[PDB]
């Protein structure tokens, strides 16, 4: 019954920004962490950051500080990730996920393409 | 926290057992998990806290280790096991994936 519904594909120009979102359904949104992960073409999974909707706490991979900003809206059970000052290397597939001892649910993944 | 996975890729026949390893740059207190990522599917959690099997996951999957060194194994290899596997440390409220291991099956 549990699912994470991820937002659609994005196309942006260099220097622009995009905001991806993920709506949770089937579990208590405010008592678990939500993770954001990146996967560039032909590369492995990379952690971006996490947010705990229940209190707004966030944790970031040092590499993504200044690039990604995580937020959450408890009334809509939605978590968002904003990517700022987009560049070529940001072109990749992004996933949202709640993955812990109690459940493992991932968004379908969405592409962000950065081109002139 | 850095994670180094080995091997980067391997080819094995059905019915056999394969083992992958992961090394952290510091003691992660057994807070390691293993994920399977099959092309066309989202990542899937298999093992956590080093040796605990996730509910609903086949007992053919197992893990062991301590300190900085951990291992993950798949016994009785099946065709559906073809995928890329990743270790994931989750200590200190952070996540760090290993580089991944691409597992290919032989027939
Ligand atoms: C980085 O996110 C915040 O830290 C939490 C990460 C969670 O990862 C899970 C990964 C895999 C399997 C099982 O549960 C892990 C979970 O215990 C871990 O919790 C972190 C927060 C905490 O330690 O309480």
């Amino acid at each position: 019954q549990v699912q994470l519904l991820e937002s659609g594909a994005e196309l942006a120009r260099p220097g622009a920004s995009v905001k991806l979102s993920c709506k949770a359904s089937g579990y208590t949104f405010t008592t678990y962490w939500m993770q954001w992960v990146r996967q560039r073409p032909g590369q492995g999974l990379e952690w971006i950051g996490a947010i705990y909707p229940g209190n707004g706490d966030t944790r970031y991979s040092q590499k993504f500080k200044g690039k990604a900003t995580l937020t959450a809206d408890t009334s809509s059970s939605t978590a968002s990730m904003q990517l700022s000052s987009l560049a070529s290397e940001d072109s990749a597939v992004y996933y949202c996920a709640r993955s812990d001892y109690g459940g493992d649910y991932w968004g379908q993944g969405t592409s962000v393409t950065v081109s002139s | 926290i850095q994670m180094t996975q080995s091997p980067s890729s391997l080819s094995a026949s059905l019915g056999g057992k394969v083992t992958i390893t992961c090394k952290a740059n510091q003691d992660i207190k057994k807070k390691i998990a293993w994920y399977q990522h099959k092309p066309g599917k989202g990542p899937r959690l298999l093992i956590y806290y080093t040796s605990t099997l996730k509910s609903g996951i086949s007992s053919r999957f197992s893990g062991s280790g301590s300190g900085r060194d951990y291992s993950f194994s798949i016994s009785n290899l099946e065709p559906e096991d073809a995928a890329t596997y990743y270790c994931l440390q989750y200590d200190n409220f952070t996540w760090t994936f290993g580089g991944g291991t691409k597992l290919e099956i032989k027939r």
